[PDB]
C-alpha cells in the first residue's frame, strides 16, 4: 500500500514533467489524500510548499493539484455535511488551510505563467467559483487584479 | 497524461 513516503516521492517526481502536469500523478496523490485524511494537515502543509516552491512553469500543474485534491476533500464535507472547519483531520479544515494561503499562491502563480497557463489559471478560478471551494471574495480579489 | 479540471 502507497505510504506518505510514496506521496512526497511521487510529488518530488513532478520536477521531472516538462510541462510539470500529470493526470495520472494527479489521481494518485488525490486517492492517497482521500484515504489519509487522518494527515491531511501534512498532506496539505506539503502541496502548499509544492506550489510555493516548484519552477515557474509548474506552477499551474501545482494549483491543479490543490484543485483534485481541494474540490475531493469539498465533496466528501457536501457528503457528509460537515464544517469542522478548525479540527486537523478532517476535510474541512484541509480546505480552511488551502484557503488561507490560497491568493498568495494565486498571485504568484499567475505572476510567473506564461499567457498560456495564465488562461488555465482563469479556468481554474472560474471553476473554484462555481463549484464553491474557497471564498468567493479572495477569489475576487485575485480576478479583480488579474483577470478583469 | 494531461488533465482538465471537470
Ligand atoms: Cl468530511
Amino acid at each position: 500500500h502507497m505510504d506518505f513516503q510514496n506521496f512526497v516521492a511521487t510529488l518530488e517526481s513532478f520536477k521531472d514533467l516538462k510541462s510539470g502536469i500529470s493526470g495520472s500523478r494527479i489521481k494518485k496523490l488525490t486517492t492517497y489524500a482521500l484515504d489519509h485524511i487522518d494527515i491531511e494537515s501534512k498532506i496539505i502543509s506539503l502541496i502548499i510548499d509544492y506550489s510555493r516552491l516548484c519552477p515557474d512553469s509548474h506552477k499551474l500543474g501545482s494549483l491543479y493539484i490543490i484543485d483534485s485534491i481541494g474540490r475531493a476533500y469539498l465533496d466528501e464535507t457536501r457528503s457528509n455535511s460537515n464544517s469542522s472547519s478548525n479540527k486537523p483531520g478532517t476535510c474541512a479544515h484541509a480546505i480552511n488551510t488551502l484557503g488561507e494561503v490560497i491568493q498568495e499562491l494565486l498571485s504568484d502563480a499567475i505572476a510567473k505563467s506564461n499567457q498560456d497557463h495564465k488562461e488555465k489559471i482563469r479556468m481554474l478560478l472560474d471553476i473554484w467559483d462555481r463549484s464553491g471551494l474557497f471564498q468567493k471574495s479572495y477569489l475576487n480579489a485575485i480576478r479583480s487584479k488579474c483577470f478583469a | 497524461d494531461d488533465y482538465t479540471p471537470s
